[PDB]
């Protein structure tokens, strides 16, 4: 394999032009592997048999336990940030348009991404996450008795935690062999610049852009380590502290601020299903935005206006979420739907001549 | 009915540079006709199988370049 | 000899419907591969259906007396009142 | 010596990328019958059965009482 | 059978629509409702919205090239199979100066810096690219019309090539 | 001035300048008018006669 | 798919064949045209196959020593009168059928029937002659001596038909080579070349009058009839291999590669022979108008482009017929390290037939079946060969318009139900000389005459 | 990798199996070019930055304007969704 790593890490030429915003991915491989090996250090003083007694057993017997939690827990939120930051980015030079397959690829690793993050959620065993899961699950209750089979019960009890914490252990592995399908076809089919054309200025990695990606990694551990000792955002919500009752339910059953999105779609549109479906939508939809053009254009550096008015739907629908559903917020959050419908078609429609 | 002539048809001048149909002989078993009926001197039917293309081969000669290569230059994984 | 040149153009007019053509013709020597994925469909999912649909999907050759002597469920071996 | 003679390539040039095919008509398709739902469930649907509400006023066969 | 009948109805529908003249070149007067359309939507709308929304784009676009001092058709991306097959076929002249061009865009580019001034006043939209564009179309039809109406058969993950059409050895992962 | 047409392209969609675009020609294209300065080159140079001089 | 018929006027503007039979039961045959050279010779039915195991040879010794002088000639005063006559004597011998043909000018047709007549009816089988051709046998019979595309159709044979007769080879083995004399050669005359088996084809500024008068006069002597042939049953076809591995002749690989194929009284024997002229031909020597590359020959296509640099140096189909059996397959010469490829995609064409064949394809393969059959017919000497080679066969002439005829109902859906029936997972005869390592097992091989897909 | 033109080579010496991908990469560079440059270990590595400093902020902050009208439009939306929610709340409940 070393002949390998010499030709993907140190004979690898990239173009000389790029910005800051292609260090993004490199550190989603780094905080990726930090979760993991964070994740499977805490299972050595965990009792998945009751997590919230276990959470308090590493933080307050375990020396050094309370690092271990806390970078588990923010360096997910550090890893969906930068994932959704590398979204972003795609979105904004248009990165798929020639590059499909490296699109796919990372859907694919943001498929099994929001499954994993969700189920190590209820691992915690708190309240806003017995009921949380307890909701979602609901949702495919139409398909006959699918519930009781993923449940293992005719409610969430240790039965249900003691399997969905396999899928939590062993998904994560399939999501690196993934990325590394992923880094194939960059390799590959060569990345994107910041020009539209193809340009002789590329640069070997080891000597250049590793330095420069490590300065970027390196910025971002600055903020993350503040963030890990000192909770200067607030990323966590404090209902999830609370031992389980199943008789009353809490304030508002929310997800954390990175599953907002699909949870404020499930909350305006008025049948379930319909909201199921608007999610499937928004995660399908963006797979296709280059599929039925007929110009021989990317359509990139232009003034993007759609694509800042789709980033700020995102933004906009995660503020709905968080709030309560009063009525007044439900009427916009439908039309901010109806909005992104329409941006999404304007992304899909080829053009006529005059 | 029987087929008498190869699969791959010639394409190409039956008579030779300068010889015409008065001197060329008889195109029948004349040595150097392209159209002489070849010899059974192990019996009839080997021609089914005959290569009738005069130039011999040469192993490997590359026919498949669509112009993506340089003479003598050798494609590594296909690139 | 233009129209030598225009029927040797126009050959290929209908390039459309011949690669529609081709494409059917692959997906019509795919069918025959239903007659064993249906089947083997629905014996995956036997035990998902319902006993009153078990015995119609196997025209009757299923029923409850054909649960195994030791059933899954120990109390419902023999019938869903147990034996006696 | 001197630059490389220009040539066109032997093609064709294309093909071989039926996976992308494939994805396209799923999604489109899962995507527009998503769109049948939605417009449907949300929006069609109430407005139909208020229609039939209110058509019920001429009452000459509204659904019986009993009729269990 | 079926197909068979299916069949006969393709080549009869086919066969009844040969020589049929495209909807392009057919001599088309707009719908009596078009035309209402037409007069008052239409001016009313590219003077308030299409109008300034595409010369505020378009201008811009003009721009970005004259900083670059790259032309449009520099901005084409190689990636596109009629780019590369028009790319193949431009003369020498033309392509060293194309090359220059994207070169000094790049760096300008990377550098975070723009053209001076004084080497800004051209017209970026000038079409060299062309001729060589409608050539490589027109080689690109007849390979399509000519070499690939069906879906053909081939052994397939031999040589090097996954046999379902791509040409290059080791193009897919499946390939390796 | 910059000789481009902003709206060269119409419909709903994102804005798009380009010059080029993947479509087919037709069997027997439109012959140009290259008396005028407009382009002949690929179908409407072999599928036309606008080529022949007396 | 039936897209109308392709018969021409011109097809039905030919002269007549007129076949009549004499009294002893010698056919005549004949074709008028209008040349200034003619082709009349003797059509028998005799060859190898009809030779025991013991006397294998006889028949191609004699056909080397015929033309040496007869009872009533001289090999110096035949040569001579045969030159005088502007005239050259031919003659070849297969398994199953041999010609004496003579290539003449006008007057020398009667002359020529005599010259035929006296070489086959008192052959003066000269001791001397017989011994010089000995050696000239037994230097041919050395392989060292033989190509390669001779050495791997006699060995198809070899391996294909163990059982019976067809298996030998027409020059025989040395053992009886060194054996032969006169009184085999006597016997073989005797048994085989009797009038019951003989056709008299005369092509050219011919009266069928004139012919058959000659005719009687000439062969009136000939024996009438020898015993009708012992009856057998369907010559078994051995799927088998036999290769002869050498990586000591050169980087080239020689692999021959049979199905059991038809009789040529089979209903189905044009449908073989639209197969193999959809198989084709390719040789990287000659490629022709069309590349490789951009071939309608889907194996040609495909083969070109394996490794960006070809996978069949040579090939061609062949599609061999006897009275009662037939080979069909394909012939290839490559580089050694392209051998599995290049069977393989053969192979995978032969299995295509069964699956997915495209109208376009059958159609191209069509016209160049029938470009390459009429072409055959250009010169009296190949019209010569193919009343003569047909009249055996068939017991008659098909006409070209008849040809056409049957042609035009064969299409996809017919060579797809005869491949299903008798090609699809069929069992193959591997054969093979050269360097052949990546040649795998014939196991192997065979189970590439059906697909997982489809 | 690039165009078959760009990336085809003129060596004939094997590409080594490290530099597959950087030999997939390859240009043909049309008409030649003069490269030029110093060692880091000459050169001021700092300066380039402060030098650059003015004019890159400026073409940043003229192209992000380009997005002033659309956040201002969002904005209003946010005022508005904000006071509707209030005093729907205090219709609502709120004698
Ligand atoms: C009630 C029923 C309702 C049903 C509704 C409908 C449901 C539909 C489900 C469809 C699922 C499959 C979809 C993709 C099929 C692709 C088929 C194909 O041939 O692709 C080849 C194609 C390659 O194209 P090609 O180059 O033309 O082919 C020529 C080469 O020979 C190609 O060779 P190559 O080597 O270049 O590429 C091969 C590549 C192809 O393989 C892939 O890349 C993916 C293959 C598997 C399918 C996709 C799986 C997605 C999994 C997401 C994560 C799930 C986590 C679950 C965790 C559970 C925990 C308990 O192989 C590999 O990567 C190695 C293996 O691959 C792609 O481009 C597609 C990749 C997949 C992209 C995403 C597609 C999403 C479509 C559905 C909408 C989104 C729904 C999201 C839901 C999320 C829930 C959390
Ligand atoms: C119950 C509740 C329900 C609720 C609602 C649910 C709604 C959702 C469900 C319903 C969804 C419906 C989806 C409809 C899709 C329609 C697609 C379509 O129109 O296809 C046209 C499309 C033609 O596109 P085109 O651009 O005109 O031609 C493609 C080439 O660019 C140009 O190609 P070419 O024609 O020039 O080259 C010839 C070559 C072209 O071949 C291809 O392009 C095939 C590409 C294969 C890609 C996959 C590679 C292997 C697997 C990778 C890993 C995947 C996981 O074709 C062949 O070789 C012909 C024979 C192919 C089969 C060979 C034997 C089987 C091999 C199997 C492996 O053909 C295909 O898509 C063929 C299938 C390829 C993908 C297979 C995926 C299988 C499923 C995987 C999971
Ligand atoms: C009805 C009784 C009747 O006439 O039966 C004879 C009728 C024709 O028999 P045939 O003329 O020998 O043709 C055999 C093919 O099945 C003839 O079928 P094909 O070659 O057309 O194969 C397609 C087949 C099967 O199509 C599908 O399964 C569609 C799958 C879509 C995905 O679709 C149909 O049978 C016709 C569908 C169109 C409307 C007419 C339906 C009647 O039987 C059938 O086709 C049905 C039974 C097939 C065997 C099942 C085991
Ligand atoms: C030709 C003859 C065909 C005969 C078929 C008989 C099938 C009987 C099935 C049955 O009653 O099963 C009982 C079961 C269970 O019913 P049950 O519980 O009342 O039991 C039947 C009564 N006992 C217990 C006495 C036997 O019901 C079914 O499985 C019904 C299946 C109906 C499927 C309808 C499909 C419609 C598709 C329409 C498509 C186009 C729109
Ligand atoms: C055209 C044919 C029309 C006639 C069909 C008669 C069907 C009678 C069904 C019946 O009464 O079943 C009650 C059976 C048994 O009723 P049961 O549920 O009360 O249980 C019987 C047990 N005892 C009596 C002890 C209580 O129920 C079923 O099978 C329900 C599902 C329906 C089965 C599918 C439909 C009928 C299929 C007929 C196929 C005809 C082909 C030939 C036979 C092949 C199989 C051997
Ligand atoms: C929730 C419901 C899910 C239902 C999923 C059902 C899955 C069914 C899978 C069946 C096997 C699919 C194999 C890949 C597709 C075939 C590809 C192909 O033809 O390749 C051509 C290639 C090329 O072959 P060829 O056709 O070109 O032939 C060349 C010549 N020979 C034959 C000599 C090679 O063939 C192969 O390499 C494929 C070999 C066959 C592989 C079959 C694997 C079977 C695995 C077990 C199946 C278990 C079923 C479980 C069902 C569960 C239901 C819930
Ligand atoms: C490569 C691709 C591989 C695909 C493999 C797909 C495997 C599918 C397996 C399906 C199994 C279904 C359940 C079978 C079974 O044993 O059921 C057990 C049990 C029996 O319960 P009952 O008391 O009879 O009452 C429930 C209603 N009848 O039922 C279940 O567990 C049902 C689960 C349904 C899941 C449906 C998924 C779609
Ligand atoms: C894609 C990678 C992963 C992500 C995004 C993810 C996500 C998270 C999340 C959000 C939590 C909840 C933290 C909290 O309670 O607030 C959690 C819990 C947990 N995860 Fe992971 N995880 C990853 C991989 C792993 C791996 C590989 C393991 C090791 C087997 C692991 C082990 C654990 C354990 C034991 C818990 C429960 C303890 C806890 O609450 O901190 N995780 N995970
Ligand atoms: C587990 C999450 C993922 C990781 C590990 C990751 C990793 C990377 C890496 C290392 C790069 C190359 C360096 C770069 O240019 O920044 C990259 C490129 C790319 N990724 Fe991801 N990625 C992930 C998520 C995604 C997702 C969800 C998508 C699709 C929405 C995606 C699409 C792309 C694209 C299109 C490129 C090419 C960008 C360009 O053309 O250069 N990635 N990714
Ligand atoms: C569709 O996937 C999503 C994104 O990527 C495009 C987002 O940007 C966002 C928005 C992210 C932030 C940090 C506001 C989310 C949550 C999302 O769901
Ligand atoms: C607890 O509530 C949650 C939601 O509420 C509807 C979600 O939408 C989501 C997102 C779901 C999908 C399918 C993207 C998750 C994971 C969640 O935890």
């Amino acid at each position: 394999f070393i002949l390998i790593i010499k030709d993907n890490i140190i004979l690898y030429n990239i173009n000389d032009s790029i910005n800051y915003l292609w260090n993004i991915g490199y550190i989603i491989m780094v905080v990726m592997i930090v979760q993991v090996i964070t994740g499977i250090i805490i299972n050595l003083y965990m009792n998945i048999n009751n997590g919230y007694k276990g959470i308090i057993y590493i933080i307050k017997e375990i020396y050094y336990g309370y690092i271990l939690r806390y970078i588990h827990n923010n360096n997910s939120t550090l890893i969906y940030v930068v994932v959704y930051l590398h979204i972003i980015r795609n979105l904004y030079y248009k990165t798929y348009y020639y590059n499909i397959l490296i699109w796919y690829s990372g859907m694919i690793m943001l498929y099994q991404l929001i499954i994993i993050g969700f189920i190590g959620y209820i691992l915690g065993w708190g309240q806003l996450s017995y009921w949380g899961i307890t909701v979602i699950i609901n949702l495919i209750s139409g398909i006959p008795y699918l519930i009781l089979l993923i449940s293992g019960n005719y409610y969430i009890t240790i039965v249900t935690i003691k399997r969905l914490y396999i899928v939590h252990f062993i998904l994560p592995i399939i999501l690196i062999y993934v990325e590394i399908i992923h880094v194939y076809y960059i390799h590959y089919l060569i990345n994107n610049n910041i020009v539209e054309y193809n340009v002789n200025n590329k640069i070997i990695f080891n000597n250049y852009i590793l330095v420069k990606d490590n300065n970027g990694i390196i910025f971002i551990l600055n903020i993350f380590i503040l963030e890990l000792n000192n909770n200067i955002f607030i990323i966590a919500d404090n209902d999830n502290l609370i031992e389980i009752n199943i008789l009353v339910t809490p304030i508002h059953i929310i997800p954390e601020w990175y599953y907002l999105y699909w949870y404020s779609i499930l909350k305006l549109l008025p049948n379930k299903y319909s909201g199921l479906y608007i999610v499937v939508n928004s995660i399908s939809i963006i797979n296709i935005l280059s599929e039925y053009k007929i110009v021989i254009s990317e359509y990139k550096n232009y003034k993007n206006i759609i694509w800042y008015n789709q980033i700020i739907q995102y933004i906009s629908m995660i503020y709905i979420g968080i709030q309560l559903p009063i009525i007044e917020y439900i009427n916009y959050g439908r039309y901010i739907i109806i909005f992104n419908i329409l941006l999404l078609i304007m992304y899909l429609y080829p053009k006529k001549k005059k | 009915p029987p087929i008498q002539k190869p699969l791959l048809p010639s394409g190409r001048a039956v008579l030779k540079h300068g010889r015409s149909m008065l001197c060329s002989g008889n195109l029948s078993y004349d040595v150097n006709s392209t159209i002489k009926a070849p010899e059974c001197k192990r019996g009839m039917g080997f021609t089914q199988f005959k290569r009738f293309t005069p130039v011999p081969i040469e192993s490997g000669v590359s026919v498949g370049n669509r112009g993506w290569f340089f003479p003598g230059v050798i494609p590594y994984q296909g690139h | 000899t233009l129209a030598v040149y225009h029927r040797l153009w126009g050959m290929t007019e209908q390039f459309a419907a011949r690669k529609k053509w081709g494409w059917r013709q692959v997906y019509h020597r795919m069918l025959p591969f239903q007659i064993a994925l249906y089947p083997s469909l629905m014996w995956y999912l036997f035990g998902w259906f319902d006993d009153p649909y078990k015995e119609a999907m196997t025209l009757g050759i299923w029923n409850v007396s054909k649960r195994s002597l030791y059933f899954w469920d120990p109390l419902r071996s023999g019938g869903d009142k147990g034996w006696y | 010596i001197g630059p490389p003679l220009r040539t066109a390539q032997i093609g064709p040039t294309v093909g071989g990328n039926g996976g992308r095919t494939f994805v396209l008509y799923l999604t489109t398709t899962i995507n527009v019958l998503i769109a049948f739902q939605v417009s449907w469930a949300c929006y069609l649907q109430p407005r139909w059965r208020s229609f039939r509400s209110d058509m019920l006023e001429k009452f000459p066969s509204l659904q019986p009482d009993m009729d269990e | 059978s079926f197909h068979r009948a299916f069949a006969r109805v393709v080549c009869n529908y086919n066969k009844s629509i040969e020589g049929s003249v495209p909807w392009y070149q057919v001599k088309r007067e707009k719908s009596p409702f078009q035309q209402v359309w037409d007069e008052v939507f239409t001016p009313i709308w590219f003077k308030l919205v299409k109008g300034p929304y595409e010369r505020w784009e378009y201008n811009a676009l003009v721009a970005r090239y004259r900083g670059m001092g790259i032309m449009a058709d520099d901005a084409m991306n190689d990636k596109d199979m009629i780019v590369e097959r028009a790319l193949d076929i431009i003369p020498e002249d033309i392509r060293i100066q194309r090359y220059r061009r994207m070169m000094r865009g790049a760096v300008l580019a990377g550098r975070k810096l723009h053209l001076p001034l004084e080497l800004q006043n051209y017209d970026p939209m000038v079409p060299y690219m062309a001729p060589y564009i409608e050539e490589a179309k027109f080689q690109m039809q007849e390979e399509q019309e000519l070499l690939a109406y069906h879906p053909w058969d081939r052994r397939l993950y031999t040589a090097g090539v996954s046999g379902f059409g791509e040409t290059s050895m080791h193009s897919t992962f499946l390939t390796m | 001035k910059t000789r481009g047409d902003p709206h060269i392209m119409r419909g709903w969609g994102e804005y798009v300048y380009c010059h080029y675009e993947h479509l087919r020609e037709p069997v027997f294209p439109r012959k140009p008018d290259v008396a005028k300065g407009e382009l002949a080159a690929g179908a409407n140079v072999t599928r036309t006669d606008v080529w022949k001089r007396e | 798919y039936y897209w109308g018929s392709t018969v021409t006027t011109e097809m039905h503007n030919v002269s007549p064949t007129q076949v009549t039979r004499l009294p002893n039961g010698m056919r005549v045959a004949t074709q008028f045209s209008y040349t200034d050279s003619a082709t009349v010779g003797l059509w028998i039915d005799a060859g190898a196959r009809y030779e025991t195991k013991e006397s294998n040879g006889t028949a191609h010794f004699l056909e080397r020593v015929l033309y040496l002088g007869t009872k009533n000639r001289s090999r110096d005063q035949l040569e001579t009168e045969v030159e005088n006559l502007g005239a050259n004597l031919n003659s070849y011998t297969g398994r199953e059928q041999t010609a004496f043909y003579a290539k003449t000018t006008k007057d020398g047709i009667l002359p020529c029937i005599d010259i035929l007549a006296d070489c086959i009816l008192n052959p003066k089988l000269d001791g001397d002659e017989i011994e010089k051709e000995r050696v000239r046998i037994t230097q041919d019979l050395q392989a060292v001596n033989q190509s390669y595309e001779e050495l791997l159709y006699d060995k198809v044979h070899t391996a294909c038909y163990r059982d019976c007769s067809l298996g030998q080879t027409v020059i025989g083995p040395e053992e009886n080579v060194a054996t032969i004399k006169r009184d085999h050669m006597v016997n073989y005359l005797y048994n085989n070349f009797t009038a019951d088996r003989m056709v008299l084809v005369a092509v050219g500024p011919v009266d069928h009058a004139q012919i058959v008068k000659e005719a009687e006069k000439k062969f009136a002597n000939i024996r009438p009839t020898a015993g009708p042939r012992m009856l057998e049953e369907k010559p078994y076809f051995c799927a088998s291999e036999l290769v002869y591995r050498n990586d000591d002749m050169g980087p080239t690989a020689h692999i021959a590669i049979a199905y059991e194929g038809v009789p040529w009284r089979s209903p189905d024997y044009i449908t073989f022979m639209l197969m193999n002229a959809i198989i084709g031909s390719y040789d990287k020597k000659n490629e022709g108008l069309v590349p490789g590359l951009q071939s309608a020959n889907r194996i040609t296509q495909t083969g070109a482009t394996r490794m960006d640099v070809g996978c069949f140096d040579y090939y061609t189909g062949f599609n061999i017929a006897y009275k009662d059996t037939g080979l069909f397959g394909f012939y290839i010469a490559t580089d050694e390290v392209a051998v599995e490829h290049a069977v393989g995609d053969l192979m995978f064409g032969v299995t295509s037939f069964s699956y997915s064949l495209t109208e376009e394809e059958v159609m191209k393969a069509k016209r160049e079946l029938k470009t390459n059959f009429f072409s055959g017919l250009d010169n009296t000497t190949g019209v010569a060969e193919d009343i003569g080679r047909q009249i055996l066969a068939y017991g008659r002439r098909l006409s070209p318009a008849e040809f056409v005829e049957r042609l035009d109902q064969i299409d996809s859906q017919e060579v797809q139900r005869v491949a299903w029936n008798r090609l699809h997972d069929a069992e193959i005869t591997m054969t093979g000389v050269g360097p052949l390592h990546g040649l795998l097992q014939l196991w192997d091989l065979r189970r590439q005459t059906w697909w997982w897909r489809y | 990798p690039n165009t078959k033109r760009d990336i085809r080579r003129l060596g004939s010496y094997p590409v080594p199996p490290e530099s597959k991908n950087f030999w997939r990469g390859r240009f043909q560079v049309p008409g030649g070019q003069i490269q030029q440059g110093v060692s880091p270990m000459q050169q001021k590595i700092f300066f380039q930055w402060w030098w650059n400093l003015p004019t890159r902020y400026f073409w940043r902050f003229t192209k992000w304007s380009d997005f002033l009208i659309p956040s201002l439009m969002w904005y209003t939306g946010f005022l508005m969704c904000k006071n509707d929610v209030e005093e729907g709340t205090r219709s609502r409940y709120w004698y």
